[PDB]
Protein backbone atom coordinates (compact mmCIF):
# COMPACT_ATOMS: atom_id res chain seq x y z
CA UNK A 1 0.00 0.00 0.00
CA UNK A 2 3.17 2.07 0.83
CA UNK A 3 4.71 1.59 -2.48
CA UNK A 4 1.14 2.60 -4.44
CA UNK A 5 0.31 5.76 -2.55
CA UNK A 6 4.27 6.98 -3.12
CA UNK A 7 3.53 5.87 -6.87
CA UNK A 8 0.41 8.03 -7.03
CA UNK A 9 2.25 11.18 -5.33
CA UNK A 10 5.51 10.96 -7.13
CA UNK A 11 3.95 11.01 -10.13
CA UNK A 12 2.13 14.21 -9.35
CA UNK A 13 5.27 15.82 -7.63
CA UNK A 14 6.92 15.38 -11.14
CA UNK A 15 3.91 16.54 -13.41
CA UNK A 16 4.05 19.83 -10.94
CA UNK A 17 8.09 20.17 -11.17
CA UNK A 18 7.64 19.60 -15.35
CA UNK A 19 5.10 22.23 -15.54
CA UNK A 20 7.25 24.67 -13.11
CA UNK A 21 10.70 23.77 -14.27
CA UNK A 22 9.48 24.51 -17.89
CA UNK A 23 7.71 27.75 -17.15
CA UNK A 24 10.73 28.70 -15.69
CA UNK A 25 13.26 27.81 -18.81
CA UNK A 26 11.25 29.91 -20.96
CA UNK A 27 11.59 33.11 -18.47
CA UNK A 28 14.98 32.75 -18.50
CA UNK A 29 15.34 32.15 -22.03
CA UNK A 30 13.51 35.58 -22.81
CA UNK A 31 15.84 37.27 -19.78
CA UNK A 32 18.74 35.97 -21.63
CA UNK A 33 17.62 37.68 -24.73
CA UNK A 34 16.82 40.63 -23.22
CA UNK A 35 20.39 40.96 -21.29
CA UNK A 36 22.25 40.32 -24.31
CA UNK A 37 20.21 43.09 -26.17
CA UNK A 38 21.10 45.29 -23.61
CA UNK A 39 24.84 44.51 -23.67
CA UNK A 40 24.98 44.68 -27.26
CA UNK A 41 23.28 47.89 -28.24
CA UNK A 42 25.37 49.70 -25.15
CA UNK A 43 28.27 47.91 -26.54
CA UNK A 44 27.73 49.40 -29.95
CA UNK A 45 26.79 52.94 -28.40
CA UNK A 46 30.17 53.06 -26.32
CA UNK A 47 32.49 52.24 -29.17
CA UNK A 48 30.79 54.74 -31.34
CA UNK A 49 31.38 57.38 -28.80
CA UNK B 1 3.60 -41.07 45.03
CA UNK B 2 4.61 -43.51 42.86
CA UNK B 3 1.22 -43.59 41.64
CA UNK B 4 0.18 -39.84 42.29
CA UNK B 5 3.32 -38.95 39.88
CA UNK B 6 2.16 -41.36 37.56
CA UNK B 7 -1.58 -39.29 37.25
CA UNK B 8 0.52 -35.84 37.99
CA UNK B 9 2.04 -36.81 34.46
CA UNK B 10 -1.14 -36.04 32.51
CA UNK B 11 -2.28 -33.48 34.50
CA UNK B 12 1.16 -32.03 33.30
CA UNK B 13 0.59 -32.71 29.76
CA UNK B 14 -3.18 -31.19 30.00
CA UNK B 15 -2.00 -28.18 31.30
CA UNK B 16 0.90 -27.66 28.70
CA UNK B 17 -1.68 -28.22 26.11
CA UNK B 18 -4.26 -25.36 27.79
CA UNK B 19 -1.13 -23.00 28.30
CA UNK B 20 -0.12 -23.41 24.74
CA UNK B 21 -3.85 -22.62 23.44
CA UNK B 22 -4.16 -19.77 25.78
CA UNK B 23 -0.58 -18.17 24.37
CA UNK B 24 -1.24 -18.83 20.80
CA UNK B 25 -4.64 -17.63 21.08
CA UNK B 26 -3.85 -14.40 23.03
CA UNK B 27 -0.76 -13.77 20.96
CA UNK B 28 -2.46 -14.13 17.39
CA UNK B 29 -5.49 -11.79 18.34
CA UNK B 30 -3.32 -9.00 19.42
CA UNK B 31 -1.60 -9.32 15.85
CA UNK B 32 -4.09 -9.74 14.02
CA UNK B 33 -5.87 -6.65 15.59
CA UNK B 34 -2.60 -4.56 14.91
CA UNK B 35 -2.64 -6.17 11.33
CA UNK B 36 -6.30 -5.24 9.85
CA UNK B 37 -5.83 -1.25 11.86
CA UNK B 38 -2.43 -1.24 9.72
CA UNK B 39 -4.62 -2.18 6.86
CA UNK B 40 -6.92 -0.10 7.12
CA UNK B 41 -4.66 2.79 7.90
CA UNK B 42 -2.79 1.95 4.40
CA UNK B 43 -5.86 2.04 2.62
CA UNK B 44 -6.88 5.38 4.04
CA UNK B 45 -3.00 6.16 3.11
CA UNK B 46 -4.00 5.91 -0.38
CA UNK B 47 -6.82 7.82 -0.70
CA UNK B 48 -5.71 10.51 0.73
CA UNK B 49 -2.48 10.77 -1.48
CA UNK B 50 -4.98 10.53 -4.36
Amino acid sequence: LKAQALAIETEAELQRVQKVRELELVYARAQLELEVSKAQQLAEVEVKK
Amino acid sequence: QSEAEKARKELLELEALSMAVESTGTAKAEAESRAEAARIEGEGSVLQAK
